[PDB]
């Protein structure tokens, strides 16, 4: 049956031993070491240029950690202290204690350039300046994980008589705005595996029992998740709440099957760490044990792409020994033309509401198009090559440029297909009537 | 009575 | 512990038989017998004038089907194959294979001229056009059943920790509107009855755990289902955001109780086929079996009516005895009040939206409203009659014509309400004021 | 196993007795006697002098109650009969009888000046007028509780397969509106805890299963309900449905825990019975009965106070044991401003939308402005003393007065702060800006 506990972005637990990471990000991580009575802690960076390394002495067993590139947040569930630190000197540090019911804890915390976030087993929400200054209190469904990125905050609440959801809202000093709130979350869950395989990874799920591996805001500010399927799902359209969605755009596991010649090396784990742009960045784990451990082991990069094949299908068309399968290219013009079009929404969208951050990103959507328009040709041209004008004009009306249009009128002429050359040239005139108009 | 209901079908 | 399976519209299960019905609706019916390791499909048509009946045989065991006025569409929830007929000759047959995961099956599938669409077992929703082009993918709850008109889509989902769900959406040229999501939905669920176990019911709950037996849209575009409890329900207001509901606006148990005589004949069952105005189409099944037998049954027809209805003072009231038991004037007033306005409010919302879809609803609307003044001129004269003068002014206020005011005059007179008459020639005064405007 | 009952707020169980409330309220309260087979109803009043207070027999056993200030309501949940009893002669006593399902049951009804509403076990929702004139019907989820004032209603809804909820609407001339429907609830069920059954809590839990003592609305027409928790919680933001949230502002076991001097006594309960501005109004109940018994005690009030002080810590501060503790200067100023705070805000709320309900608001609004900004200056010149410059000038940017930013002025002199007193007058500048534009 399901308990509540507290989590942190990423963590380990301890296992045998007397450490542990306490949570990762891009900006870097937190890890501790058990010394008798009492504990050592230490912070590392991945920007060794801007900031430095530290470590320092902790009485009271904290369990709870946040990090960004202002500070670090620390908590212990149990008794409620708590302390925030600053990267700065100037700035001294400074602690609290928190009121806590009969068994209640925290379950997680969260900060902001000026805001501090506190959440509970028992649903009760309270938040505080950066100076401590309270704020606000109020009552919610319990709360299971938190993150921040800026103004923007991304949470997540569960409960057995309310469910599964999920809340968005940007804290802006001009004002605060909710975009989200406690609305259903469509999440894959693993009690079911937890429940009957009884696979001696039993102490993940106790250490995190809702099995959600991590979640963070990609590299341009969007809400994403890791599944315990180990899938990464990415929200869209979240500034539009009749058009907001949720979208699968990458399954780890389907890359290891194809990376190991379409075999089971279920040895293999993967650790996500953080989306930057369309690649992932984690951390390749093999062994025992599904999470990483000391001294950290260098990172690895992989790109996402849209879940589309089949194994049997791919095993047919395969048929030195752990070669990786070859695909149709029918499948991977197809994969290029949605993972194009997905891409090229995304960040028409950031640049229609939020703009470039560097001058240049423009030109990446302009190469976005031009594959998008590439990887339909392709398909176009083996729908002409099977004679279904149908499906090939079809096809045709979803190119862009002329250029592209020109060459279905070539492509045409070598099918022979002289009925379809009248029809693209008549859409031809009829969209440059459109682009004269 | 119903001769009314008649008249406002009428 | 609980099973996610799959659905097709108004379908049969086999019974201790070789052979059931995969779908029935306004268009037509499919029926399918075992041949051997085979079994042969007929697609059967209530229009074989427009449509030619048609039969194949199915070597894949197409568990799931959908039919409409362009071809009928086939499904294998196991492995994913899927196959597309037209009912013209101008255009192919064609096939295709889904991407399921392992675990992963097909719940239900939909077809309509501008698009195809498939759910899963895991929540995946995956779109297509007409001639199998992909679109988009899509994450929700676990889908159990679809249903679509032109561009509107209504899914209906359900999860053991989220509740039963449905979302409302248009895939709209310019793009994909929600107008409900995963928003909770209100149906009775069987399966808690211990009664359930009878072997007909058992069955159906084996076929069909979660009872539905059919859902469609109205002959106006507006969302409808039936039940397990025999109900037809029809969500009202939809387009209005602060005003949808859900309305019962039919009861077949009510309605077999009092055609039967005011007995309890359980040997008769419903099915549901489409709806029309206020009439729904459906077939009359009679036995132990609550699905239709081999051949198929005729059509038949009922009317919508309001739950006005009370058994006690029914058969009070009333008291060859088969025949429908009687109805006093002033629940017939009532209902049919009621009735009137929930029509006219209904079909106002179609002409407003969608215009005159039939060339007549005009005239049906003069028509509704002079049923819904004669109708509270009854229950005024009852209250005449009973001397409330209060409550006969309150229902002198719901009559719209200055006709009915009138009519109403000369009933306060005969009643010998002369302050009831004066209050009437008051507002008649100040309604005729209002008109001058 | 769960199962549905009739309820109305703030009447009691018999215990043992021939005995019970059927409800409670500020305007009075009904209470019932055991004659045999029959039953006499009182209906008593917190002003008999305005309105008469009368019994008869109920020879019917209702088990469903509402009081107003015009009438009383009465309902049987399983015959489905109801009885509206006017306090005066000028309008009549009238009854009706409802249908109802097999195995259905009326679970709630309510009544106001403008509407009338019943509630089943089977979620119909049906409305009528004060004579008993139907309006609608609708199908929700399951319904267990209902308040009304005006037009104004408020539902609650709980299902295993939907989760608790509530709805909020107004059921307006133009239409019925809804502000939000099956919303879920934050509050917390008594059943969680579940090792409590002991005998004289598991009567009344039988009665109660929802554990609710009372819902209402405010003196300022806001949804208010206590549960399980031994809280009042309020809903603030409801006439703004994207900003609702549910806020904690009375814990009744904190104050009865320091009234007690800090002491566990286990000895003394609250029943509410409506919230009048600062203050909830409420009955004092002790021992074992944990529900109030006969004769009726004399009313009693307790001022809201907010959720933000750690036990251990108020016992070591005031270090005679059972005199209520003293509470220090920093814990007082920052409750009294976070209290100031909350009661500005909800009172500018009313009176932005429904005006000066009583003539004096704006009074009371000046008053908690003055206690905001003194209660902030408190917490300032503590900062001041800990010569936290940056707390201390994010203080000043929170006072709304001139006059306090002089006196912080002051105060910053006191402290020796040059720097703080600069920029203090800074501020003072911009804000003199801000009053010259």
């Amino acid at each position: 049956k399901f308990r509540y506990m507290p989590f942190s972005p990423a963590g380990t637990p301890f296992g045998f031993t007397d450490r542990r990471y306490l949570t990762m990000n891009e900006v870097g991580y937190v890890s501790t070491v058990k010394n008798s009575e009492q504990y050592s802690i230490t912070v590392s960076f991945f920007d060794v240029g801007r900031f430095r390394e530290y470590h320092f002495e902790d009485l009271f067993g904290y369990d709870l950690c946040f990090l960004n590139e202002k500070g670090t947040l620390f908590g212990q569930s149990k008794t409620g202290q708590i302390q925030y630190r600053p990267h700065d000197s100037i700035h001294s540090n400074w602690t609290k204690i928190i009121p806590l019911q009969a068994g209640e804890r925290i379950t997680s915390v969260a900060a902001t350039p000026v805001r501090v976030i506190v959440g509970t087993s028992l649903g009760y929400f309270r938040s505080f300046n950066q100076f401590g200054v309270p704020f606000a209190v109020e009552k919610t469904s319990p709360i299971v994980a938190l993150t921040a990125q800026n103004y923007r905050v991304f949470s997540v609440h569960y409960s057995q008589f309310h469910g599964l959801s999920y809340s968005l809202s940007e804290l802006g000093t001009s004002s605060k705005r909710y975009y989200k709130r406690e609305c259903p979350l469509p999440m894959s869950l693993p009690n079911i595996n937890s429940d009957m395989k009884k696979d001696a990874n039993l102490d993940y799920y106790n250490f995190n029992p809702m099995g959600i591996k991590s979640l963070f805001f990609s590299s341009y500010g969007d809400p994403c998740i890791f599944g315990s399927d180990n899938t990464l799902l990415l929200l869209s359209k979240w500034r539009s709440p009749e058009e907001s969605k949720w979208l699968p755009i990458l399954d780890s596991n389907m890359e290891i099957w194809k990376m190991s010649g379409g075999k089971e090396t279920t040895d293999i784990h993967v650790w996500p760490l953080a989306l930057a742009y369309d690649t992932l960045n984690c951390i390749l784990v093999k062994g025992k044990h599904i999470w990483p451990e000391f001294p950290l082991p260098l990172p690895s990069e992989m790109e996402i792409r849209m879940p589309v094949f089949v194994k049997s299908k791919l095993l047919e068309e395969n048929k030195e020994e752990d070669k990786e399968i070859q695909i149709p290219v029918s499948m991977a013009a197809e994969e290029e033309y949605l993972r194009s079009k997905v891409l090229s929404e995304l960040l028409t969208d950031t640049l229609e509401n939020d703009g470039e951050m560097y001058g240049n990103e423009n030109e990446v959507l302009a190469a976005l198009n031009g594959a998008y328009d590439k990887a339909l040709l392709r398909l176009f041209a083996s729908a002409c090559s099977d004679q279904n004008v149908e499906k090939a004009l079809s096809l045709a009306h979803e190119l862009k440029q002329d250029r592209a249009l020109t060459a279905a009128v070539k492509i045409s002429e070598r099918a022979e297909l002289p009925s379809l050359v009248k029809k693209i040239n008549n859409i031809r005139e009829a969209r440059y009537e459109q682009q004269l108009k | 009575f119903d001769d009314i209901l008649g008249e406002f079908e009428s």
